[PDB]
């Protein structure tokens, strides 16, 4: 007598929405916003430098927490929370612009600067940077005058990146615990810091004078720094609170940066990144971290977004 | 909704049919039968799996921190950078959730489309031998058995074959 | 015009029906009449507070001030505020010109969609008893009085209870 | 034969919308998406409200006169004046905008004192800068002096422990004098730093003395420098002169917004969405009123208008 | 590919129909012709037209250098700009790549039912005279001189001149 | 028997839709501008290629930018090769100065109606060449009357007395030594304030030495401040000050770009990059993701296609 055609149907279907109504029953859908988080730093296949107790800046000075990490080479670098930059008193000035730099370095490879001195001394140290007897920041030279009291010298140190990518230098300016701490190292007078290339014009003076201890110092020093043209040339001078870099850092390639709190795990794979671990997922969005960095799905506010992947659901 | 098949003049769906999404049941002579129509099920499918390759993509774009959890930065760039990240949120939330409304509402009507070119097929198929009810059944104005309905399904049945006798009953 | 009825194959629309979107309007033998259909007209309505009740919608996200009106910012971070307020404003505009054309083209489309909904259940009621003339018509073969046609309205018409007559034409 | 029509309404004058594929097609009824209705008042209803008038925002966190009645104050909504004013003695906040940005959302704030305590200087010095019935000076800071004018200033050193759960405030100042021999007058003879450390904090900082215009009547600055001083963590203060000493530090209180407006404030109508020029009003999802708008707001749109369709393709005869 | 007919029970197109996109193609006892229809092809390209004007459109809006490629601005409001630069031309792309997609699938869509609207609309001018095959052909059930397809074409055909001759022809 | 049906081509094109990757149709046309032209198409536009000359120094004046010290335009374009200064030194905060310059509309001078008395004047150098030592064209150099003398303690005020912001520039001069500066402008630590009504800071020479950048070990410091109409600035000194002696007023809109490429006054566009200019009516362009004007929106997309056609179905 007949023939019909019809459609299937399920028992229970899932709720989506659509652009005329909410909560439309079809027979399957799919999740759209990643919502699984991964507790861990996946770094299978990329080379790692988890740099635990040594600060991402230390690399270029080079304090005793750092000193297994001079000249790594990296696809991944990981900052701890309890990473430092510093051994004797300082601040690393126009901070986390280098830092920047330094994630996406691909690592760091130094080169003598080839400075060499007549007249002075070279070899200052303090018991702040500890390396069986004071030591000092393992890249730079404290320069000091040969004898307390005695006159330094107006020096001229200069140096021409003569390789085919950029420099990063690095200096420092020593601000010592009171005016006689500071006459006492480099001579009477004030003192002076110019510091030029062809990008570059600045001078620096020292602040002698007052401050607490720490790490048992009253004096400071400050990092100061620059990007090197191919071909171009630093010249330093100065006549004292110097701290001068011995080598010169350039960057290896390409890497990528994240701040962690997690574990390593070179068994899983993925490439976003947050401080409490990896987001592993193809779905286009996700909510688990407005932050994370890498190659993500984008952070969207809600929770879910269900995506229709059967018919209208009909049942009997 | 946008044809008027599935919640339309079908009254509703087959939770018995496991082996596909458009099927046909009938009832004649030497008994009652349920079979799916394979073409028309890959068809959909295969458009549902069409748009899935497209959302279920990666994105190939590195971003870094500009940002630090740890040390913050100055407050004053810190707020900017904020209010840009937040409006990008702004951004692709409201972009997701449109995507979202959008491409179900198409694939739902996507589906009621194929039902209902089907049905069309089929009726085009009976020519005058038979007659549209309304809830998505073909009264079959001659006797015709269970070879007569294989025929009709993979597309054979030849109408002017049993024409003259339907055209008599009607 | 995507589905061919409203501004398609009917001609036009009734000013004078005020209660609803879809209806019927008869002829027979007692006299005209004109009363609009419900559940189509619901149906469609329904789908259109659907969207405003998508669109009308409050975004629960606060912004503050990275702005001075009263004392101008440093110019430099002035100028990237700048640049990226007009970037936000650039996607918005395109956004929102974007989601009404095309929720309008889609509320346009389903409204023609309804109306050939309405049509072709007609159509399947009537059977065999009646021909489409071809403007949303349906010219009855058999006399036909108001109880009739109310019985077609409300979906009971019974086609065997007059197919005879009518075959016969 | 008889005949039955089905059909579909219409009316004599429709609305112009725009589609995927026509401009301007006629449909029955239409409605706006984009505001344009602006509400000339700040709609304050149910908010704890602080409008700053004459006292700049600023100016709560040092006192200066105009700002006596905000030292302590509690909002959800905050609003700058164009004739506010962070200083009574002549000289700037440095780093101000994001100091104003902190203190929009501070939900207001809530003083404590330092517990310093001086000895062997002067702590009371004034200006008829700061008038108050006499000169006076900021009411939440110390001009602290040597004892007697050339006297030499002893080398000090305050510090402060944040004891509290949350994040402190904390303010100081540099003062500039007139001339090289007005410092030495103030604070003795002699080469004057002034250093402040924390955790996450390392500066110093020297007074440079000399010749600037009078300034309410002042050739003098004092320029106040600040710092977020967390949970446990710990402010030193050393110096030998030219230091204005906070007395009392700064707790935000919760969660506020800020706006800056030129128009009343209005108690009775309600809104989230703020501009200079009043209260934006509405459930629209864009607008095209104000781009600078501020709290939740409408998505700002360059169009003035855009109709979203709500009834069908309109055809008459 | 939504309503069915072009791809759909339409077997395929017609590479020698040059003048349309929608057309008759007829055969009867003076001989075969091929011409199209003005009035559907032209409602198709008005539709495609009318896409083309709001999305080939020039943006008013001006956009200036924040930015410096002779000497570099300083590195970390440069990480900024370029973060929010990369932020937007992931918003563009996404945007750009969906429009089109979604514009595509709509124009498709918008093809194929016209093709059905000219179908159904002949089915009906023809009322009980002729019977679908089911490849998008008519046979008419009775004979049909050039005249009687020009005026199917125009639309004109009177269905009850040629009415009793068919009826009885299909019984 | 009557057919109706629908055109086709052999050969149609590829595009994409939401449902189906290379999906063929009759006619598609392209939505992403990949063509660039390799000149500045600046037709009917009021322009002004700065070449050797920086747009920094159309303020101060060095005599590369003699002939652009008072120009109007709706274009301005920077070279490669433009240089802000003669004397060794740096604009502090340079890159926002030339933010504000490049839409300007071009710059107008107006004196200051400085003058002053019990000093030199006339200040120069050989780093600035002119036909003999020169200076920067705008500005003053302030001496002691001779050597070792010492500096009066100045006062210089100027009131923007018209409709517009004042840009206002000066500079410090850092010596070479610090008998250097002491034989210029008298012993004893200098100083140099400027206030207005949103302006207050100090300067202090750092006099000292450096390596020679064209034969001078000295360095000139340029810094800068927009006046409110009606609102006066204030410069009070004794010594290693360079005095403006005009201030710069802009005189509308215009937009600058930064190129490497000639100039044509025969083709028109909008939308400009170091390599030329884009020409297109298209919504998005893949040429260059930093071009200025009013452009194509940036896509990484090399392709988009429109369909223009139906679904092509060939025999
Ligand atoms: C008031 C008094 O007598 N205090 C004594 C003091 O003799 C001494 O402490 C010394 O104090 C000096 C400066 O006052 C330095 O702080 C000494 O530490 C070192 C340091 O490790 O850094 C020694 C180091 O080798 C020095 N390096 C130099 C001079 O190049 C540094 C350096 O000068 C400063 O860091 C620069 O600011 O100082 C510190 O031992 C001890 C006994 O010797 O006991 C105090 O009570
Ligand atoms: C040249 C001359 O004779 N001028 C006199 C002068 O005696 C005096 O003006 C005084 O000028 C001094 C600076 O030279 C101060 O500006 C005095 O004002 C005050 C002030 O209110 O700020 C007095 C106040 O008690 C001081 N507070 C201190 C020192 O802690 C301040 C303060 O020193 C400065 O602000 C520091 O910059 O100065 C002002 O009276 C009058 C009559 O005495 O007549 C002039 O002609
Ligand atoms: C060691 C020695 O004797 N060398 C002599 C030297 O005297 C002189 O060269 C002069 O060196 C001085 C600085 O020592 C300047 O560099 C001179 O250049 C000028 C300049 O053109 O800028 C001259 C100019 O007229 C000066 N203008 C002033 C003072 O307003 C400037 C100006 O002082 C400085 O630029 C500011 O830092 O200096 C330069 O000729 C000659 C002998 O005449 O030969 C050397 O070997
Ligand atoms: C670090 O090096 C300095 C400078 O070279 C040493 O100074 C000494 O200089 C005297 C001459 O006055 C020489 O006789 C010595 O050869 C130098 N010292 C030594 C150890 O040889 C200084 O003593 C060195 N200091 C340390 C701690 O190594
Ligand atoms: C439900 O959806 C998922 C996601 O596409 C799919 O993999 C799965 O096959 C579906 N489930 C069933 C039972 O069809
Ligand atoms: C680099 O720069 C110098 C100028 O210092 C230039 O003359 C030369 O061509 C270049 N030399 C090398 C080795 O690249
Ligand atoms: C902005 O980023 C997060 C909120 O997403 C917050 O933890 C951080 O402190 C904020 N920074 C500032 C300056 O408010
Ligand atoms: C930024 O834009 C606002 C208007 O939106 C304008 O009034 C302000 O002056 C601009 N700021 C800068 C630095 O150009
Ligand atoms: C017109 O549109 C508005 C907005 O949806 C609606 O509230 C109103 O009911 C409509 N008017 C009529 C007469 O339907
Ligand atoms: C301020 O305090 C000093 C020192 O303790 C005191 O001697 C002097 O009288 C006080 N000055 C005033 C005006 O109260
Ligand atoms: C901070 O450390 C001190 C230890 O002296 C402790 O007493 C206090 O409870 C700690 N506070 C917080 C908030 O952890
Ligand atoms: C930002 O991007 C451009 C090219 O897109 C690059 O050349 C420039 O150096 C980048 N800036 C910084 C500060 O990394
Ligand atoms: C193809 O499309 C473009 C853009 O719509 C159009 O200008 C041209 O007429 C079309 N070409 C053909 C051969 O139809
Ligand atoms: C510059 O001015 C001074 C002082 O007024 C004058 O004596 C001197 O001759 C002038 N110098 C030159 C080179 O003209
Ligand atoms: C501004 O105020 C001053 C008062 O000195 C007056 O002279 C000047 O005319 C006013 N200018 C304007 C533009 O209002």
């Amino acid at each position: 007598d007949k023939i019909c055609l019809g459609h299937h149907a399920v028992s229970n279907g899932t709720k989506v929405n659509t652009l005329t109504e909410r909560g439309v029953e079809v027979v399957n859908a799919t999740e759209t916003v990643e919502r699984t988080n991964v507790p861990r730093i996946c770094s299978k296949g990329k080379r790692t430098v988890d740099l635990g107790q040594c600060g991402l800046l230390g690399t270029i000075t080079g304090p005793p927490q750092c000193d297994q990490f001079l000249e790594f080479s990296a696809d991944l670098i990981i900052e701890r929370r309890e990473g430092s930059d510093v051994c004797y008193p300082g601040k690393f000035v126009n901070e986390e612009a280098l830092r920047q730099i330094l994630r996406e370095s691909g690592g760091i490879d130094k080169e003598t600067m080839g400075f060499t001195y007549s007249g002075i001394r070279t070899n200052g140290t303090t018991s702040a940077c500890r390396r069986s007897g004071s030591s000092f920041y393992a890249e730079m030279k404290w320069l000091l005058s040969n004898t307390d009291n005695a006159a330094f010298p107006q020096m001229t140190k200069s140096y021409k990146n003569t390789r085919k990518d950029p420099a990063l230098i690095i200096w420092g300016i020593h601000h010592s615990g009171s005016t006689t701490e500071q006459t006492k190292l480099y001579g009477s007078g004030n003192k002076l810091i110019t510091v030029g290339s062809s990008n570059y014009q600045q001078s620096f003076v020292p602040s002698p004078g007052a401050r607490p201890q720490v790490n048992g110092q009253s004096g400071r020093i400050d990092f100061h720094w620059l990007i090197l043209n191919p071909n171009d040339t630093v010249t330093f001078s100065f006549n004292g609170a110097f701290i001068a870099p011995d080598r010169a850092s350039f960057l290896r390639g390409k890497s990528m940066g994240i701040q962690s709190e997690v574990q390593v795990d070179a068994n899983c794979e993925g490439d976003c990144y947050h401080s409490g671990g990896t987001i592993i997922s193809n779905l286009p969005f996700q909510n688990i971290n407005s932050r994370a960095v890498g190659k993500c799905p984008r952070y969207v506010k809600q929770e879910s977004l269900l995506l229709a992947t059967g018919m209208k659901n009909v049942p009997e | 909704g946008l044809f008027g098949a599935i919640a339309g003049f079908i009254e509703n769906g087959w939770e018995g049919l496991i082996d596909g999404w458009y099927g046909f049941r009938h009832q004649n002579a030497q008994g009652e039968g349920t079979a799916a129509d394979y073409k028309s099920t890959q068809s959909a499918i295969d458009q549902i799996t069409g748009k899935l390759n497209r959302l279920i993509e990666k994105t190939n774009q590195q971003f870094e921190l500009i940002d630090n959890e740890f040390t913050e930065v100055e407050r004053q760039i810190g707020n900017v950078i904020n209010w840009t990240r937040d409006s990008m949120t702004e951004v692709w939330s409201y972009n997701a959730e449109l995507l979202v409304a959008m491409e179900n509402q198409h694939t739902i009507d996507l589906a009621d489309s194929e039902m209902n070119k089907l049905y069309e097929r089929v009726k085009r198929q009976l020519r005058e031998n038979a007659e549209e009810d309304g809830t998505g059944c073909f009264e079959i104005f001659h006797k015709c058995d269970d070879d007569c309905m294989a025929s009709i399904r993979n597309n054979t049945y030849d109408h002017s074959k049993y024409r003259e006798e339907a055209i008599q009953n009607r």
